[PDB]
RNA sequence: UGUAACGGUACAAGCUGUAAACAAAGG
RNA sequence: UAGAUUUAUAUAAACGGCAAAAAAAAAAAAAAA
RNA sequence: AACAGGUGCCAGGCCAACAAGAAUCCGAUCCGUGUAUUCCGUAC
RNA sequence: CAAAACCGGUGGUUUGUUAGUAUUUAUGUCAUCAACAUGUCAAUGAAAUAUCAAUAACGAUGAAACUUAUGAUUAACAUAACAA
RNA sequence: CCUUUUAAUUGAUUAUGCUGACUUUAGUCCCGAUAAACUACAGUUCUGCUUAAACUGAGGAGUCAAGUAGGUACAAACCGUACAAGGAUUAAUU
RNA sequence: UGGUUCGAAAAAAAAAUAAAAAAAAAGA
RNA sequence: AGGUAUGCAGUAAAA
């Protein structure tokens, strides 16, 4: 990705999409620590 | 390279008649090392040429054996 | 439990509580924000209330 | 023998070095002997006259056979009152002491002498039966240039009041700028 | 990954399913009666006080 | 590469002599070859990649 | 790398297909 | 990575160890393995306070062990690895000498690896031509004047211990005989400076004829 | 080819500014896919359960949630 | 006291420097140093010094 | 390296010794203390009613093992 | 041009024998004859193998003691 | 890949980067860059090592082997 | 939370954080 | 729960306009999420 | 017959801290948790 | 016309003997991305706390060995021995 | 064993089938540009090409790559190697 | 001798880095 | 015709 597009894109962790999937080593239905 | 990531093994899959030995460069390097040792009184070449268990003090050899 | 937080006795804001031990072995819970000791938990005698939902069940 | 999974560790043992036992299964079945060592991590037992096939040559040029480790479940304790092998029950008295009761006679099988048992140098989970030669030296009875002598080691110099005062002074007089390096 | 191109890929794979079937309740009733008759005939029935 | 066979022959002669056989009347009566495998190396060419083999017997 | 199978999804889909198939009219 | 050094330490954890080099080191120099995050001032203060050493200079390099591929043994895993740890090599120059047997490596198995013997006459790397900056005496400021040996004070201090005449240090097996100045000869033989002595006669200055066709 | 041959270049500046850790973060890709040398969200199990014979005084499970002074 | 532990810390630090020098020298020859357990001894001593001081501060 | 001053065996040298030492030590922690209290109450009751129980039952009530791990058996 | 079929094992065996005889009569017999004629001279002594080789010798051993009519060794002196 | 941390190359360093890349190793700061390419050093920021007078100290790195026996007997005499 | 980089540890797909496998015997 | 526990993972959101740089004088300045 | 683990392989009674068989006979070459017969324990 | 629980602790069952297993990198690509490499942590053996003695022969241990024990396993395919 | 059942997706000489092993072509094609000597009484083989000075008050007129490409025993190992004050004022010690 | 640093000029951010650790009572 | 050695602000002119 080149500078002009980088200057307008946002980082992955600026949203909540990271916490809306259950992907993990054991599969796709991660049970978080502490349930 | 040492990590064997290059493609230099590709040519080695084909025969070649021979390879340059770089003897001029290697002999210059070897003589530089020999001079560095010799200025301090060491005969590195003699040591390298000695037979196993052979002791020769000074610049001596088969000719010394012959004439002594 | 993650939706809840302990409260500092001095600042009254979410805090973290660590257990420290004196020479004699007495345990003291200390709050990060102010360094204050935690007050002793309210006694079961004072906290007790009937559980009417279980009686209903 | 291989080390066993801790799932198979035996919490309290019914067999100790010096006990007389009989092998129940294997090539050495029916053979009686005395327990020479036990390994509690391997669940292993060594019995005199059983599995003696490892040879070692000693100074006089002679070969001696050492007995091999076998699983503890292949031997049964011998009750000396009836001179027969028997199962063993463990009973705890009100004093807190553990004793062995024969299942065939109901009598106490006393523990072999405790002074005849030696423990591994770095692992006390293995026990050995002392010989008379090693026992005799028990009754018959070096520092280094960087070791502290005991008279200095056991010296007590800590005082609570002094420590409190000195640490408070350190904390309260600490500075933060180096004025002597250059 | 396709049939004939990978081990573990099937064209007609086995599928999870319910193995239960249906039978006429009248047939079940008649079968119970026949089973009691068979046990009596073969002497595999004993009657106890309690 | 016949040094391998020469080493085998020399070692066999020495072994038989040490065991007390008369080297003067020892003959090679038969042989047997047993393959063990072949190590393969890529050889990159104009339009294809080949594999050259070094035997192991 | 290994091709790990999503058994939750596969079995749920298989059950859905089975129920539909056996309830068709 | 390593914990940052506090303003007051009271309990230093940093390990200074002696490093045996395969290269040559001078008389008053020693090589030490040190944590990467320490500065020259920190190293010098550490050595002067914990050991009382009189340190003159500290030079630093960062050493990262090279990548290595496991390719050799039977059933080899072709994975990458590094032998040792990344560290700061600190070469300390002190007021007093350090034994060569301590600081440098030796060998009677590979006879060529004797840096204490070969000294700086060899480069212990792939470097072919050694680069050395001009010496302090060769510099001008605080350098050795090439006519100071003729001055009164140096001769008063020399006494009978030293002879200052440079003519006495000429290597007979290297220098050539003096030539006649009126005949063709090389400047490099006996002059050893960047100027023309007046005793050499007038020289001809030749300017290239770049356009002969014009004349 | 024409003249001197030119192919894909090996440029550290370009590669690190276009395909590095932060550049990959800014890209719009499947972040649930495992990446050895970059950001990914295939989450791990954490520290496993203690075996019955280990010392609970030494068994450890949390780093950030309990970080005190 | 604090002074004795402070002195012992530096004594152990010097010993550890020497021992690590020996360990690196041995590794250069691909062999184990002599009496390797001294390093573990020194490490245990230093850690216990720190434990003793920190308990007093915790009080 | 074996340390003779350490009372509890090093786990990496003697795991069995470490485990048995911790088991035989006095109970510490709320769960272990509670379990020890229940065992003590049962022991007292059985000692009072000795004539109504078997020798094996009495011995089992007398067995002592503190600081067990969760789901030990 | 390429083969129109696979050469059979029978023909491959035939070729093995033919090539064996070719190589035998072209190289191996000659080399063996030269080797056996070289025995009438002292063995070659390479000056580049002095450091590890035995001292130069001229004697060639008689390798079948059962056919030796002479003496094998001299009695120890005194 | 041919660039980056792959194939055992690991994180980037100034040794492996072109001139201009800035990456240290964790040293403390000791001054300020000037506006003209210089760096003014302040020695007040040099950490101060606190070293006690080790001269005439009877303590040593290890402890004599007899200390174990002495202390064990001295404690058993109290326990018994 | 999870993961990783370096460092220590048998120079490691384990353990572990410069206190880098262990304090349990303190006014 | 005896202590200790480096670095990265761009976080004033345990919080509230949106909008680059987790939140940027008014206006220019624009929106299906 | 799922009366679980371990023990040289298929053990309710050899070990596994609380029940009950070193049971007997027959086994190419070692062993047997095996075959046949039989006794015992079980609110397991 | 007969018959009439809640919060800790401890084990067991089912999921599941009938189902499956997934955490580390070697290798490709500018990148998105793709992709079950290398048997097993493990010489053999139940036991190495059975590999001792030894130039060689006979011996030692082991059920089986200097070896169908000091890695096992089709076919295609490789080599030999014996037979009219 | 027999009996009954099995939803096994259950029978392979063939899809320029897939994943592999192993034959034939065949011991066939493939071998890059210039080379000698190192001695039974001194020495200087021949050839291709020519920036090979390394303090002379001057860091010796560059960038980039080798994720360390000219260190080290006839080693595709182990070990070692980039010092901006160049540390040996080592005309020392002997 | 360069980078760093000011300018060009840049969140156009080289993950494990810094003149970059809660920011003056600093105890001279 | 980038910035040179007490260093931060700051105006003008210019081989």
């Amino acid at each position: 990705i080149r500078p002009r597009k980088k200057g307008m894109r946002l980082d992955r962790r600026r949203s909540k999409k990271q916490y809306k999937h259950g992907r993990h080593v054991g599969g796709w239905n991660y049970r978080w620590l502490g349930s | 390279n040492k990590v064997r990531t290059d493609k230099k093994e590709r040519k080695r899959a084909f025969p070649q008649r021979g390879f340059w030995k770089k003897q001029n460069f290697l002999q210059v390097k070897n003589n530089t090392v020999r001079l560095a040792f010799a200025v301090q009184g060491v005969d590195l070449l003699k040591l390298k040429r000695l037979r196993w268990g052979e002791v020769r003090k000074g610049n001596t050899g088969w000719w010394t054996d012959d004439y002594r | 439990i993650t939706n809840v937080a302990l409260l500092d006795p001095v600042v009254k804001r979410p805090t973290r509580v660590k257990r420290r031990f004196m020479m004699n072995g007495e345990c003291v819970r200390i709050s990060k924000l102010s360094g204050s000791a935690m007050p002793e938990p309210v006694s079961t005698s004072a906290l007790r209330q009937p559980n009417l939902y279980q009686e209903y069940l | 023998m291989k080390f066993v999974h801790p799932r198979h560790w035996i919490l309290q043992w019914k067999i100790r070095p010096g006990d007389k036992v009989v092998v129940i299964s294997g090539k050495f079945k029916t053979i009686r002997g005395t327990v020479l060592q036990i390994d509690k991590m391997r669940n292993g037992v060594s019995v005199s006259g059983v599995k003696e096939q490892k040879r070692v040559k000693q100074e006089d040029g002679s070969f001696i056979r050492i007995p091999g480790l076998i699983h503890v479940s292949n031997v049964m304790l011998i009750d000396q009152a009836i001179d027969l092998p028997t199962r063993v029950a463990l009973r705890v008295d009100d004093r807190g002491n553990v004793v062995r009761i024969s299942k065939k006679s109901g009598l106490v099988i006393p523990w072999p002498n405790g002074e005849m048992i030696k423990f591994g140098d770095n692992r006390k989970s293995r026990e050995f039966l002392k010989s008379k030669e090693e026992r005799d030296v028990e009754l018959r009875k070096k520092d280094t240039p960087k070791d502290t002598p005991a008279e200095v080691a056991v010296e007590r110099t800590y005082d609570y009041q002094r420590d409190v005062a000195t640490m408070q002074a350190l904390r309260q007089m600490m500075t933060k700028y180096n004025r002597d390096f250059r | 990954k396709a049939p004939g191109k990978y081990v573990g890929v099937k064209a007609h794979p086995l599928r999870p399913h319910d193995q239960r079937i249906k039978i006429n309740k009248r047939l079940l009733w008649q079968g119970l009666k026949i089973m009691l008759s068979a046990k009596f005939a073969q002497g595999q029935i004993t009657v106890v006080d309690h | 590469r016949v040094n391998y066979l020469l080493n085998l022959l020399n070692a066999s002669r020495k072994k038989i002599h040490e065991q007390g056989g008369d080297i003067s009347r020892v003959y090679v009566e038969s042989y047997m070859l047993n393959i063990q495998g072949q190590i393969k190396r890529p050889q990159f060419r104009l339009r294809m990649v080949n594999l050259i083999k070094t035997w192991k017997f | 790398y290994k091709p790990v199978i999503d058994w939750v999804k596969n079995r749920i889909n298989a059950r859905m297909r089975q129920y539909r198939k056996r309830s068709l009219k | 990575t390593p914990p940052k050094t506090p303003r007051n330490v009271f309990f230093p954890w940093q390990v200074f160890s002696v490093h045996r080099t395969g290269a040559f080191l001078e008389r008053r120099r020693v090589a030490l393995k040190v944590p990467v995050n320490l500065t020259k001032f920190e190293i010098q203060s550490y050595l002067e306070k914990i050991y009382g050493a009189r340190v003159l200079k500290v030079s630093t390099l960062i050493v990262v062990p090279r990548r290595r591929r496991d390719i050799f043994g039977p059933r080899p895993s072709m994975r990458y690895y590094r032998v040792g740890c990344t560290f700061k090599k600190a070469i300390v120059t002190l007021e007093d000498g350090v034994p060569d047997a301590v600081k440098m490596l030796r060998s009677s198995i590979e006879l060529a690896k004797n840096p204490d013997i070969t000294k700086h006459n060899l480069t212990y790397s792939g470097r072919v031509r050694a680069f050395k900056p001009p010496s302090a005496a060769q510099r001008w400021e605080m350098g050795e004047s090439k006519y100071a040996w003729r001055l009164p004070i140096p001769n008063l201090l020399a006494g009978d211990e030293m002879q200052l005449n440079p003519a006495l240090r000429i290597d007979e097996s290297t220098t050539q005989m003096f030539p006649d100045f009126s005949k063709p000869f090389f400047h490099n033989a006996h002059f050893n400076f960047s100027w023309k002595p007046e005793e050499v006669p007038f020289q001809q200055t030749v300017k290239l004829d770049i356009t002969p066709w014009r004349r | 080819w024409k003249g001197n041959w030119k192919g894909p270049q090996r440029n550290k500046w370009k590669w690190y500014h276009r395909h590095g850790y932060w550049a990959t973060r800014k890209k719009l890709i499947d972040f649930t896919k495992y990446r050895r040398y970059g950001y990914h969200e295939r989450r791990g199990l954490g520290k496993p359960r203690m075996q019955f014979w280990e010392d609970p005084s030494h068994h450890k499970r949390l780093k950030k949630s309990i970080r005190f002074w | 006291s604090f002074e004795d532990l402070h002195k012992l810390w530096y004594i152990c630090l010097k010993e550890k420097n020497l021992l690590m020098g020996e360990r690196w020298a041995a590794r250069q020859h691909k062999q184990e140093m002599k009496q390797p357990e001294r390093l573990q001894k020194v490490r245990r001593t230093m850690r216990r010094i720190l434990i003793v001081l920190t308990k007093r501060e915790i009080q | 390296a074996f340390d003779r001053w350490a009372r509890i065996p090093h786990a990496r040298l003697d795991a069995y010794g470490n485990f048995l030492y911790r088991l035989n030590q006095p109970a510490k922690g709320a769960a272990a203390v509670a379990r020890a209290a229940e065992r003590e109450k049962l022991r007292v009751e059985m000692s009072e009613n000795a004539e109504f129980y078997s020798d094996a039952a009495l011995s089992a009530s007398r067995i002592t093992l503190n600081n067990l791990p969760p789901g030990a058996f | 041009a390429v083969p129109k079929g696979k050469r059979s094992k029978h023909k491959c065996k035939q070729r093995q024998l033919i090539y064996f005889f070719d190589q035998f009569d072209g190289v191996f017999k000659r080399r063996r004859e030269s080797f056996y004629r070289s025995f009438y001279n002292p063995p070659y002594f390479s000056k580049q193998t002095e450091q590890t080789s035995l001292p130069p010798s001229v004697l060639r051993p008689f390798r079948f003691p059962g056919f030796w009519p002479g003496r094998f060794a001299f009695k120890m002196a005194s | 890949a041919k660039v980056g941390p792959s194939k055992g190359r690991g994180p980037l360093l100034a040794k492996f980067a072109p001139v201009g890349f800035k990456k240290g190793f964790g040293a403390i700061g000791l001054g300020r860059h000037t506006k003209k390419g210089f760096f003014i050093i302040n020695t007040m920021l040099v950490p101060m090592f606190k070293v006690p007078d080790l001269s005439n100290c009877k303590l040593k790195c290890y402890v004599a082997p007899d200390t174990y026996r002495i202390v064990q007997q001295s404690f058993n005499k109290r326990e018994l």
